[PDB]
């Protein structure tokens, strides 16, 4: 079946990036393909950021030592996406879909394109139901409801991965299906995980996206936003789950503070102007993107859920500086973990003073509520 | 207007055979070497662009410049350059035919046929930006996929 | 009044134009997408030969170097009238509630007006009548003035703007705008349209008289950037 | 649970190297089917879309 | 094509400065006229256009000719915006007349005509950067001596 | 093969090759720099027509321009095995100690490699015992497992891991690898050589059971800048 693709010639690729030269009518995401050549039996995929005039500066999402001077590279038409649903529950996939457990292909018939729109404006709704963490604390002091994104943002080591997990496995029969997308993390911390998951059986509901430190800066980039993808085809289509039509999604990025690091390597080796801490200007921008696709529908467009969990860690407890700053302000509350807490026996090391939930009581059953 | 027009493609003429007779006469020799070198055989604009390029000694695509003296005549355009890969090299007969089909844009457009014999049995046609790949190796990739 | 795109980094938006038919530095370009919507960018910088850097006020994940761009000569237009009442707007103007779409024969005004000029000042300082006593005792208003709450969620702050719409559109005829720049979609939206529409007073509901333009943290920063002009505008 | 869920990716790991094996023969039988007879006849194939 | 830049814009400029430059001698010549009056040491391709032109009488267009000879080896875009602002509305024959005594400036450059009826008479004449006012000058700056 | 030095910025070297045989984004270019001693870049960028930018990994301030540069067409090579066992090796694989040079026989492993696959992680851990006690009581150090201390100048880290090595090098149980990256050849190494040397495995030394990668602080930023992963190479 033959078809004609534009094609373009790399003059020049660095650090992970790509200047693509001629390669005209290039839609503004889409992903070259960058074809197997001698040396190399696979395809490396990038994504076209930058459209300057004769030039398509273009990360690569994968190692990019294989590209050469004067490659060619085909324009695939389609814009950066993700496969989406039932097949991908229980298994670990890289944020292209390319499952990385080595338990088979992963069995999809759509591909919803990430870096999408936010649901809408009217067609949310209030948060009613709440999403039971198992944590006293949480589930008492600061709840978490469907549909509502909880930022939890701590010191390197007081228990944020700890709260994430015990979120993911209480929603044992509670009609939820988790996301976690590991973003930075080191290969073998995600492997921790997903053996916590497997051993608790947490992981016939679970979706665990990694991009890991060692990947290209454009995986960890690109890696949140596949992974919410995710969520929003299960809130919108949803999945057989327990052979129930399974609408709520939990998803918790792993760190959002090294997806803002790879966001400024990607920016910073695009040579884009810095802003303040070397961030690109439109980090809160990336951030408010990506946070508030997470929403709790209409029964007229669904009513599916997606629930998002933020994990920001914080250089001496300093929440004053920048990306802490942005995520707090976009999501709709805050979880403070302290190392004091933590160290003095306070084991959920949940700060309650200045620990906040915007949604409040309507975010409780009514029992707890009481 | 016809003047000037008669007047540039003269002067593109008179450039281009400059060009390709004294490319090689200040071809590779430095500034010092290719002056001697440098014959009456051009203008004294001509010559002075001669001896600004031989001054380098980078005077080895001057008859590239010769080709770009006369498609200045008619605004260029024309280079339409296309890239032919299959397996087997070409035979001049099939070479020609596949020369004088590729007429839909331009006819003989600027073909460097190449064999890559990594390829089986196919056609890798670059035109401009446009790759049309029929090679057999790609559709092997294309079953492939079933991994 | 055509010109093609040159670069697209972002949301930022490079397009070359004729050399007599450049656009002004806070005109529209609009550009036409596929499936019959438009993207409306909005110039920032004359530059060049031709060219305009814009703001790209979308998401521009679907464009080409080549696309057409259609000044519209006028900055970005929006609907204003008794029409547009009681309904829920984007930056552009365009209705985002479920209702239809605003009718040709509505006026359509420029977001970028030059504020009142010294002499139309009033020269005394004039309290504004809420009707709440801590509001009308311990921090009166001002007539044309600007207040600022600081506080969080779960005080009452919603319920407040409420009271304040529907205290100034019984005592005065109080029509009341409100530009939620850079909210929550959550907070913004869906509680505050139905706690609005919920809340009611001589049989009209608050959200009857209030518009409402709704700029959120999803959109690009030039959203974000002029949907004040446009609740200003209104 | 953990030896079945081996055994599934052990599965999956040599169907993936089947198809390899197999993707890898038809190359090197194309090839020589392409030396026997000839690539001329694909040219042909040039005025398909071009 | 890219090549052709240096070498065809300084010999195509030359050939047009050389034109222009012998444009006011050789005015109405023919062959033999035209090449005892045009110098026989600019380029060969200069040469035989000052010639061929006169010799079919053609030479008064010579000069335009010199217009269209830069921009055969140039974008041909730097043409002076030479604006000419009048109050009464000018026929054909006037804006040629205007377009032949502009040429003064550079060449036949782009010129654009606007009316600003408040003008009386005269003509702006706005040439680059400069700028020549003879149509209301004169009564305003009588009403600054009076005030 | 066979290019030219155009630029020499500090320790970055631009060279140009010819237009098909432009050396890759990881391997390795040699200066022959005469006297029978060549200097081994490692490139880093392409930067277009055949100019590449690579990283000297040596002194760098004697060479000129239009030096010619050969490329070797595989990455740094470093020898792997039990060859390497009981040598003292640069970041460049070539030992530095008074024994002779490694044998031709030996397999030369590039040192840039792909970390190990989701799959191959093995995250069984258990408590190794190192004889301190603030270690091995609030932060105890695995087996299996990353381990670090963060120290400032004055504290003593290089005391602390001297420490660590002679408790738990005698008993290895198996080989040990020492990378000496940025720091001290005073006591960072050659008195961890008198240590290990001096310390007796059953009539084999710690010594003869470690493989030490040094490129201190001496170094141009280049070794320091590899000579971890020659050590993890090896
Ligand atoms: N009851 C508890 N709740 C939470 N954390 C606990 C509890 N008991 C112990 N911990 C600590 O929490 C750790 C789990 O990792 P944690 O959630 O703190 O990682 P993190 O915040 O993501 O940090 P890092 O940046 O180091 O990966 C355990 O290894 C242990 O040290
Ligand atoms: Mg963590």
């Amino acid at each position: 079946q033959p078809r004609q693709v534009n094609v373009g010639t790399v003059i020049a690729v660095g650090d992970g990036v790509a200047r693509l030269s001629g390669l005209d009518q290039v839609v503004a995401s889409e992903i070259v393909e960058f074809p197997p050549k001698a040396g190399r039996n696979e395809s490396i995929y990038g994504i076209a950021l930058n459209l300057e005039q004769d030039s398509v500066a273009a990360i690569i999402l994968g190692d990019d030592e294989t590209i050469e001077e004067g490659d060619m590279v085909t324009s695939t038409g389609r814009v950066i996406s993700v496969p989406v649903g039932q097949g991908l529950l229980g298994r670990v996939v890289n944020p292209l879909g390319q499952p990385i457990d080595g338990k088979g292909p992963i069995v999809y018939e759509k591909t919803r394109p990430i870096e999408r729109i936010a649901p809408g404006v009217i067609t949310r709704k209030s948060v009613d139901t709440p999403v039971q963490t198992g944590i006293i604390a949480i589930d008492a002091l600061i709840p978490i409801g469907r549909g509502q994104r909880e930022l939890i943002i701590g010191d390197r080591q007081t228990g944020k991965t700890a709260v994430a997990i015990d979120t993911i496995l209480n929603q044992k029969g509670q009609g939820m299906v988790c996301i976690y997308v590991a973003i930075g993390q080191r290969r073998a911390q995600v492997a921790q995980v997903v053996g916590t998951l497997e051993r608790f059986g947490a992981m016939e509901y679970t979706i665990v996206v990694s991009a890991t430190a060692s990947e290209s800066a454009a995986l960890q980039y690109i890696a949140p936003y596949a992974g919410c993808a995710m969520g929003e085809e299960i809130m919108e289509n949803g999945v057989m789950l327990n052979g129930q039509l399974v609408k709520d999604a939990l998803i918790v990025y792993d760190d959002l503070s090294k997806h803002a690091v790879a966001y400024r390597q990607v920016s910073l080796l695009l040579r884009r102007p810095p802003g303040r801490e070397a961030y690109p200007g439109d980090v809160f921008y990336l951030h408010s993107r990506l946070l508030e696709r997470a929403a709790r529908l209409n029964e007229e467009y669904g009513g599916g859920s997606l629930t998002a969990l933020p994990v920001i860690e914080t250089q001496a407890n300093d929440v004053s500086a920048y990306i802490p700053t942005n995520v707090i302000s976009i999501t709709d509350g805050q979880i403070y973990l302290e190392s004091d807490l933590f160290n003095a026996g306070q084991r959920p090391a949940l700060n309650v003073g200045i620990s906040v939930s915007r949604v409040g009581g309507a975010a409780q059953t009514r029992a707890m509520r009481a | 207007r016809a003047l000037a027009a008669p007047l540039v493609e003269a002067l593109l003429t008179t450039a281009a055979e400059q060009i390709r007779a004294a490319a090689p006469r200040i071809a590779g020799l430095s500034a010092s070497e290719a002056a001697a070198v440098l014959p009456a055989d051009l203008l004294p604009q001509v010559r002075n662009f001669l001896l600004t390029m031989a001054k380098e000694g980078l005077t080895g695509e001057l008859n590239a410049v010769a080709a770009a003296l006369p498609g200045y005549l008619e605004t260029g355009s024309r280079a339409v350059d296309a890239s032919v890969t299959s397996a087997i090299e070409l035979s001049a007969e099939q070479k020609e035919r596949i020369t004088r089909e590729l007429q839909q844009r331009y006819g003989d457009v600027h073909v460097t046929y190449h064999v890559d014999p990594t390829l089986i049995g196919g056609l890798i046609i670059r035109v401009g930006d446009q790759v049309l790949d029929n090679s057999l190796r790609a559709r092997l990739s294309a079953i492939q996929r079933v991994l | 009044a055509k010109g093609v795109i040159q670069e697209i980094i972002g949301v930022v938006i490079r397009a070359k134009f004729p050399e007599d038919e450049v656009p002004e530095i806070y005109n529209a370009i609009e550009i036409p997408l596929g499936n019959g919507d438009r993207l409306v960018c909005e110039v920032q910088q004359q530059l060049g030969n031709g060219v305009v850097k814009a703001v790209a006020m979308g998401s521009t994940d679907g464009l080409r170097r080549g696309l057409e761009v259609i000044d519209t000569g006028r900055p970005i237009a929006v609907p204003v009238g008794p029409a547009t009442l009681g309904r829920v707007f984007n930056v552009l103007g365009d209705p985002i509630d479920g209702m239809g779409p605003i009718g040709p024969e509505v006026e359509r005004r420029p977001i970028h007006r030059d504020p009142p000029s010294f002499e139309e000042q009033n020269t005394q300082a004039q309290i504004f009548e809420t009707g709440i006593k801590v509001i009308d005792l311990i921090a009166p208003f001002t007539r044309g003035g600007k207040t600022a709450i600081f506080g969080g969620a779960g005080v009452g702050k919603t319920v407040v703007i409420q009271e304040l719409i529907a205290n100034i559109a019984k005592e005065q005829s109080g029509f009341s705008v409100f530009a939620g720049v850079g909210e929550r979609s959550r907070e913004g939206n869906d509680l505050i349209h139905e706690m609005k529409e919920a809340r009611i007073d001589e049989n009209t509901t608050v959200f009857d008289k209030t518009v409402m333009v709704f700029g959120q943290m999803n959109e690009p920063p030039g959203a974000r950037l002029r949907v004040g002009l446009t609740a200003l505008t209104m | 649970a953990q030896a079945e869920q081996e055994r599934i990716r052990m599965l999956s790991e040599a169907k993936s190297q089947i198809a390899d094996l197999v993707t890898l023969t038809a190359s090197r039988v194309l090839g020589a089917e392409l030396q026997a007879r000839g690539h001329d006849a694909l040219i042909a194939e040039s005025l398909a879309a071009l």
